[PDB]
């Protein structure tokens, strides 16, 4: 609910999981969805740094 | 990481490199070889005399 302004913007941190993009990839009001340098649809198969 | 219709100009940078790499050691063995064959005819031709 709480979201903050882009001159203050935050940061996060992610540990071992197993998590799964293919939940993340249903259908949404996402307008944008481009990522470059991977492959959006391969993944969920290799284990990331 | 890709996809075939994406990855196929990164195979292309790497093939055309890795073929202009054996045509130039084929020349130089050629060129290199033409040296053995003049001293296989002296060593001949000093044993018959």
């Amino acid at each position: 609910t709480r979201f903050a302004s882009v001159y203050a913007w935050n940061r996060k941190r992610i540990s071992n999981c197993v998590a799964d993009y293919s939940v993340l990839y249903n259908s949404a009001s996402f307008s944008t969805f481009k990522c470059y340098g991977v492959s959006p649809t391969k993944l969920n198969d290799l284990c990331f740094t | 990481r890709l996809d075939p219709p994406e990855a196929e100009v990164q195979i292309d940078r790497l093939i055309t490199g890795r073929l202009q790499s054996l045509q130039t050691y084929v020349t130089q063995q050629l060129i290199r070889a033409a040296e053995i064959r003049a001293s296989a005819n002296l060593a001949a031709t000093k044993m018959s005399e």
